[PDB]
């Protein structure tokens, strides 16, 4: 009866969730119709769909998600596609006009209209959940309705519901590859105002997944579709300790006590161990003792960042499938004897382990192979400080000639907060070099 | 035996039986409905309780966790320290197989006698294809 | 079954013995191990059914039919 | 006739203590239905100690089962012997503790322990003569280490003069499975020195290595370590239920083994551990069980007992044995290595011989040690709490809940007390 709200705003997060919600219906028995099969039994206990789906007595199973976007064309293809008979037709909130890479077009001007139809579903969704535990938001930093509009939910949901952890998963802008011309601008605006209300905001990158899919999967010329089912498997391994059973169950209340040491050092990043194609995953032994070491590569990180320039602070190794807990324990002690994986002095423990009894799933027509085990580490490293070095220097050249500004100030937004959002992200960056001082 | 081959051949294939446990001979005994799952991937058995509305029981979904079920124990296994050790293949003479679950027969698991009265359409087809058994009629 | 009892004063366990009363410890313990294996009377203050339709005879000869 | 109350808090204590009843009911002849099928007539005559008999003969246990996260009491009722308990005895909320000490003893614990102590009282009245309390602590965090001392500091307010029997899994020198582990340890040993009369230490490191070189397992899961714990746990209370030749209850085991008031943390063991291979290549008697008992590799707590002495050692005995064999072979072991005991008291061995062996053997024993080496197990948490403290690491999930900071030095100052007391008398 432990529940989770899954809000998908922006245009990236409504598109990941097309590939995220096909996976929960796949883990359990629920058809894209929404009904359950008459003949085939998947094996499901009785309430393991209780976390993400609200079963109704008519037989249909109804999901807990809100898909709001102000530009209408991306939810209108979910309103017509394979997953029409799944959702609630009042969930899918349609706007009228763009947000158009503008922070102030989505956060203040057009955002003041659509917000009360957004919140009057969330405060209805909470009243049917009797064991509610937190939020799972899906947006993107480099835009105008996943950046401006995420901090219009976050500065109201924190006001109403108070202290409940909120776990937003955002595509970080990549170093070399970039699409919008103004994403150094609207990145800083959505982290000055959401670092005060976030509890752990995970980071995903487009450039890193474009390379580990090139080599491990050994696919080439990839798409956006082949990226969304690698982000759909992380979040279905985070939320597997609320629907399944196992030795160590790490549920959502203590992700702030395991991963957040100081109240503004909550920016962790995640990987996933056995990503092998179907021609090489049967040609070697994939056991516990090496997929816990393939997690600690430089080349297996979902964020383009060298982990080796900063020391780890707290990990979390959420295992899955056929794992006995002796094999984890001799394998973590392999890690701390290595003088490359540098842990740091005020945290002798560092590691935190969960095990479970359900193997990985595979989508039909998938890119991944059938594997018994799965590891999804989540690490709070200090190397992500110099992922914020570049994106302040990107801000520091365009603001240095007042460039690109007047599309922001025209749509109800003061110029006075550009200087103090970059005053802020110094004061965020000054903390990571302060905590590393032993 | 290639455990990975069995897993890959029978992944998500579960035989589902409908059973009653008639305990009415006990002082507070009730005739109760159960679902028996047999997992073809690993030859494990799970027993689920069927709760009716207003049955006066605590809503626990499982009578028995998913595990491999011994049918016959070795004579020396009477002294096996079950309080510290799990039953290994050395203490078990015969394991429960898919052949032992038959509609209209009593099935004795952990000292409880279940009467299997029906099976799902998939299980019915699987028994026809694997064992050549004629149609398994539901018992009222 | 002779010598199926317990002495008066045995601290220990005997089943079905919290649930039987009225006789001392050995007589109860034998029970606790075997279990482990014509007309009515005048001026009576009770009710004969049919006692609206009787006239003109004796309480003895009118309550005989109730027991026979 | 002399009953003991059992209490199950935390994750690690719920699961080991539910493996405790499948060893208890195995010795006495209860099938998982709950009715009685046993052969020997010596099981019945003292069945009342751990069990309550119910109308029909469904011998129901005497444990109380409290945890906040309800996912484990839906997971220990669903075991092989889970279906025997009292469903009135299950107490829970819905908000898990989250490995926080101030979610157990302070904030949510002000709700539920007012409804914990009146389910204890509903079975204290059905006991003829209570003498003790079992609790399965779990020191690895704040779900069974925080609110465990919320119960024993409330029970000890009620019953001043009764035995406390806590079996608590202890933190480990290896890499742990919780990052706030030195925080939550030192909070809960400030009160365990004031309300318990022993705290039988257990380490997951030693139980991965008893089963590595002696038993020689291949893949020891969590289902196998609990048999090692529950065998010692069921060996200490044998003189209460089974007839014996020197009978020793839990107060007989008290005045032997605590010299000064604050030296009661002990060390467990279990004698006849063999491989699956070399069982019939080995002959066991009293003088072979003694060498299997008195080595550092047969201790269930990850300390090396050759860096200290023993104040008092007791080894209960089960089976059909003589007692010149027992006593003279405890005289040799106090004589062959006499520099590993304390000179200021002459004798060091308490002997108790029962007349009933366990299932599947012909003789067994159980080793209980009170060493000075336990300060090494307390030196580490004294050493790795300080480095997590002076930078105020990981901290505001306590102080932001109901903690203070003035008791984070008033618990370390008592951690380093026990290191001083064990060492001073060495």
């Amino acid at each position: 009866m432990r529940e989770c709200i899954s809000i998908h705003v922006g245009q990236a997060g409504v598109q990941i969730g097309n590939a995220c919600w096909e996976l929960y219906c796949l883990e359990h028995g629920i058809q894209p119709d929404g009904q359950m099969p008459s003949d085939k039994t998947i094996g499901g206990g009785d309430d393991s769909f209780n976390t993400f789906f609200s079963e109704t007595g008519a037989g249909k199973h109804v999901p807990r998600a809100v898909f709001v976007d102000l530009e209408p064309t991306v939810i209108d293809e979910v309103r017509t596609g394979t997953y029409r008979q799944l959702f609630h037709p009042e969930q899918l909130i349609t706007g009228k006009e763009d947000a158009a890479n503008n922070y102030a077009r989505g956060h203040y001007t057009i955002g003041k209209e659509i917000i009360d139809l957004v919140l009057d579903r969330i405060r209805k969704l909470a009243d049917q959940c009797t064991g509610l535990q937190g939020f799972l938001v899906f947006h993107s930093f480099g835009g105008g309705t996943g950046s401006g509009f995420t901090s219009l939910l976050m500065e109201r949901l924190s006001v109403d519901y108070g202290k409940k952890s909120k776990l937003e998963f955002s595509i970080y802008p990549a170093p070399q590859v970039s699409t919008a011309v103004v994403e150094p601008y609207n990145s800083i605006l959505t982290t000055h105002t959401t670092l005060e209300h976030s509890d752990c905001a995970f980071m995903v990158d487009n450039e890193a997944i474009y390379d580990i899919c090139r080599r491990n999967l050994d696919i080439e010329r990839p798409t956006y579709t082949n990226l969304n089912r690698l982000i759909g498997q992380i979040v279905s391994s985070i939320t597997a300790s609320l629907r399944f059973d196992g030795a160590l169950n790490v549920d959502l209340t203590e992700f702030q006590t395991n991963l957040v040491p100081y109240p503004r050092i909550h920016f962790p990043l995640a990987t996933y161990a056995p990503v092998i194609s179907a021609e090489k995953a049967y040609h070697e032994q994939l056991s516990v003792a090496e997929i816990t070491n393939a997690c600690f590569e430089p080349a297996n990180q979902m964020v383009k960042c060298d982990p080796r320039h900063g020391k780890y602070m707290a990990c979390c190794l959420l295992y899955r499938g056929d794992v006995v807990p002796k094999d984890v324990n001799a394998a973590i002690a392999t890690i701390k004897t290595k003088r490359t994986i540098q842990f740091v002095d005020w945290c002798p423990t560092g590691f935190k382990v969960g095990i479970n009894y359900q193997p990985p799933t595979v989508v039909p027509g998938g890119d991944l192979a059938k594997v018994q085990r799965a590891v999804c580490m989540l690490s709070n490293t200090t190397a992500i400080a110099e992922a914020w070095a570049r994106l302040d220097h990107k801000f520091d050249l365009m603001y240095a000639k007042r460039a690109f500004v007047h599309w922001y100030v025209g749509e109800g937004m003061e110029e006075g907060e550009f200087s103090e959002a970059r005053e802020d992200m110094a004061a965020l960056e000054k903390d990571y070099e302060e905590v590393g001082v032993d | 035996f290639d455990q990975l081959k069995q897993f890959l051949t029978f992944d998500k294939q579960v035989l589902r039986f409908y059973a009653i446990w008639d305990d009415t001979d006990s002082l507070f005994g009730e005739c109760r409905h159960y679902i028996i799952h047999y997992y073809l991937m690993d030859d494990t058995v799970e027993i689920r309780e069927v709760h009716e509305r207003n049955n006066g029981r605590d809503p626990f979904p499982l009578l028995m966790n998913r595990q491999r079920m011994p049918k016959v124990l070795v004579e020396n296994a009477k002294n096996f320290p079950k309080c510290v050790l799990e039953i290994s293949d050395q203490e078990v003479l015969e394991w429960y197989t898919a052949k032992d679950f038959i509609v209209g027969k009593p099935l004795t698991i952990l000292g409880r006698t279940f009467f299997i009265y029906d099976c799902d359409p998939f299980t019915r087809q699987f028994y026809k294809d694997k064992f050549g058994m004629p149609d398994l009629p539901p018992v009222d | 079954d002779p010598h199926k009892f317990f002495m008066s004063g045995f601290t220990g366990y005997v089943p079905r013995a919290r649930f039987l009363f009225g006789s001392s410890f050995p007589v109860l313990t034998n029970q606790a191990l075997q279990e482990f294996g014509l007309g009515l009377l005048p001026h009576y203050g009770g009710y004969v059914p049919g006692y609206k339709f009787q006239f003109g005879g004796t309480f003895g000869h009118l309550t005989h039919d109730a027991l026979g | 006739m002399r009953e003991i109350v059992h209490l199950q808090a935390g994750q690690c204590g719920n699961q080991i203590g539910a493996k405790f009843w499948e060893v208890i009911s195995d010795e006495h002849g209860i099938d998982p239905t709950g009715t009685y099928h046993g052969d020997s007539d010596l099981q019945l005559e003292r069945i009342n100690v751990y069990y309550n008999e119910a109308t029909g003969g469904k011998y129901v246990p005497r444990a109380v089962l409290v945890d906040l996260e309800p996912g484990t009491m839906d997971s220990v009722r669903s075991g092989p012997f889970g279906q025997i308990f009292r469903p009135d005895n299950f107490v829970f909320g819905q908000s898990g503790a989250g490995n926080n000490w101030a979610k157990g003893h302070y904030t949510e614990g002000a709700e539920l322990v007012d409804s914990v102590l009146d389910v204890v009282r509903k079975e204290a009245e059905s006991c003829d003569c209570l003498q003790g309390f079992q609790l399965t602590h779990s020191l690895g965090g704040g779900t069974g280490s925080g609110m465990g001392t919320l119960l024993i500091s409330k029970i000890r307010e009620e019953y001043p003069d009764r035995i406390m029997n806590t079996f608590s899994v202890v933190p480990s020198p290896k890499v742990s499975d919780t990052v706030v582990e030195p925080y939550n340890a030192t909070l809960s040993v400030h009160q365990l020195v004031e309300n318990t009369d022993e705290t039988y230490c257990i380490d997951n490191e030693a139980l991965y290595d008893i089963c590595f070189r002696t038993l020689k397992l291949t893949t020891p899961t969590y289902g196998d370590l609990n048999h090692l714990v529950s065998a010692t746990m069921s060996g200490v209370t044998t003189c209460l239920r089974f007839p014996g030749q020197l009978n020793a209850d839990l107060r007989k085991l008290a005045v032997n083994m605590v010299p000064f008031p604050r030296l009661h943390f002990f060390m467990p063991g279990f004698a006849p551990l063999t491989s699956r291979g070399s069982q019939q290549y080995r002959a066991l008697t009293v003088p072979e069980l003694t060498q299997q008992m008195f080595d550092a590799k047969n201790m269930m707590a990850a300390c090396d007992p050759r860096h200290g002495r023993y104040l008092t050692v007791a080894a209960v005995f089960r089976g059909r044995m003589s007692m010149k064999e027992v006593d003279e072979q405890m005289l040799n072991v106090q004589n062959k290595n006499s520099s590993y005991f304390v000179e200021w008291i002459p004798n060091n061995v308490k002997t108790a011989v029962c007349d009933i062996p366990p299932r599947g053997l012909k003789m067994s024993a159980t080793f209980i040690g009170n060493s000075t080496a336990i300060q090494e197990l307390f030196k580490r948490i004294s050493e790795q709490f300080t480095a997590m403290f002076r930078r105020k690491a990981f901290l505001h999930w306590y102080t932001g809940e109901g903690m203070d900071e003035m008791e984070f030095t008033e618990a370390e100052s008592n951690m380093n007390d026990l290191v001083s007391e064990y060492q001073q008398y060495q």
